[PDB]
């Protein structure tokens, strides 16, 4: 079967560079067209560059938006392709899939993508404050989690024995470069009294670990 | 560059529904646009390619039709694994352009959020910054109105919405709306409030609190 593996998507500042790869197999690599297609919520699926194979003279073609500014090229004894990007912008920030198109037509495989984001923010764990729930059923509580960065981070409830009615809400990202989220969960009233409510927010690029205990306000 | 309509952004489905979605390209592309269908956290996956011709291994309730400019994707009966969004792409010249995709969600009967408010919390205030939390938990359709009323003037630019993706198990969504002030600004006001328009509620609901007190 055909896979095409992509790797090397990380974190950069504006004006850095980063270099793409991906590793193609179950296909007769240079027979074919290998090219690179990215994904943002803003702009959907876009086209970014493409190689053509060494009998057409491994002809290059770019889109405008990255003219000059990236490098796409190919090792075929390494079945790989690769884009070298340089003098990166916010908006090249996205999910980067490498893919064949066949001779001009489809883009009929497609790898499972590598992330790029490009931010002048540093990496930072987040604050963990508690939603606490309203003293006038079923209650709702919850965890604010603000101001970290980089994406993501992951909540729990009382080290995973909670799950039912729990909604942890995608991040967004603030003004000032740092993303925000809300975990909450809806439990019976009843409940208040007898069982203890925690969430653990776990942030890997930081190393933050936090457990906050969410109790009614006096 | 060619661009491409897809339309309509959302469409909602019953299970078993026969249904269809429309690509149209700015200008004449013969026969060459191809659809793609794209998971959550998956990559896009080649469905029909010439407009009509589907790949092998695709069912055959997938169907594709059009030429020149109005293109069609038709799914015969939909099933629970075609919920996905869904992309139009041209290669009748250069550069190879894709529409901004259909996405397929379960269309159910309408449901009403129940709403909640959260002050901000007694921590976060003592670092400078006030947080106001409103929920709308487990409603249908995704399409709602939260509007933040402070002392009785209505918030504009200062608030942020998150909705969850629709669940699973009761094929609905949650949303939060969070209003940021700064401390002394959160300190100006007394009556916090958050109003919620919604399909499934015969009133809207309003939630709000004043500053400190319980």
């Amino acid at each position: 079967e055909v896979k095409l593996e992509e790797s090397g998507g990380g974190l950069v500042q504006p004006g850095g560079s980063m270099k793409l790869s991906c590793v193609a197999s179950g296909f007769i690599f240079s027979n074919h067209w290998m090219n690179w297609v990215r994904q943002s919520p803003e702009k959907g699926l876009e086209w970014v560059a493409e190689i053509r194979s060494k009998s057409i003279n491994s002809a290059t073609h770019y889109a405008e938006s990255v003219k000059g500014r990236f490098t796409i090229s190919r090792d075929d004894s390494k079945s790989a392709v690769y884009l070298q990007m340089t003098d990166l912008r916010t908006e090249d920030t996205g999910v980067y899939y490498c893919s064949r198109n066949y001779y001009g037509s489809t883009y009929d495989y497609w790898g499972q993508g590598t992330t790029l984001t490009v931010s002048s923010a540093s990496t930072k764990g987040p604050s963990v404050f508690p939603l606490a729930p309203s003293s006038k059923g079923t209650a709702a509580l919850g965890c604010l989690v603000k101001d970290y960065f980089p994406e993501p981070v992951t909540v729990s409830w009382n080290s995973g024995a909670l799950t039912s009615g729990v909604h942890t809400f995608p991040a967004v990202l603030q003004s000032s470069g740092l993303y925000s989220l809300s975990s909450v969960v809806t439990v019976p009233s009843s409940s208040l009294g007898t069982q203890t409510y925690i969430c653990n927010v776990n942030h890997k690029p930081s190393n933050t670990k936090v457990d906050k205990k969410v109790e009614p306000k006096s | 560059d060619i661009l491409l309509t897809q339309s309509p952004a959302i469409l909602s489905v019953s299970p078993g529904e026969r249904v269809s979605f429309s690509c149209r390209a700015s200008q004449f592309v013969g026969s060459s646009i191809h659809w793609y269908q794209q998971r959550t956290n998956g990559s896009p996956r080649l469905l029909i390619k010439y407009a009509s011709e589907s790949m092998s291994g695709i069912p055959s309730r997938f169907s594709g039709s059009g030429s020149g400019t109005d293109f069609t994707l038709s799914i015969n009966t939909v099933e629970s694994e075609d919920i996905a969004d869904y992309y139009c792409q041209q290669s009748h010249s250069w550069p190879f352009t894709f529409g901004s995709g259909t996405n397929l969600e379960v269309k159910r009967t309408v449901a009403a959020p129940s709403v909640f408010i959260f002050p901000p919390s007694d921590e976060q205030l003592k670092s400078g910054t006030a947080s106001v939390v409103c929920l709308l938990n487990n409603f249908y359709p995704r399409e709602a109105k939260v509007q933040w009323k402070v002392d009785n003037a209505l918030q504009s630019g200062n608030s942020q919405e998150s909705v969850t993706e629709q669940d699973s198990k009761d094929s609905t969504y949650s949303l939060s709306s969070t209003l940021t002030l700064s401390k002394a600004d959160y300190e100006k006001h007394k009556v916090y409030a958050c109003e919620v328009t919604h399909q499934g509620l015969s009133s809207p609901v309003t939630k709000s609190f004043n500053r400190g007190e319980c």
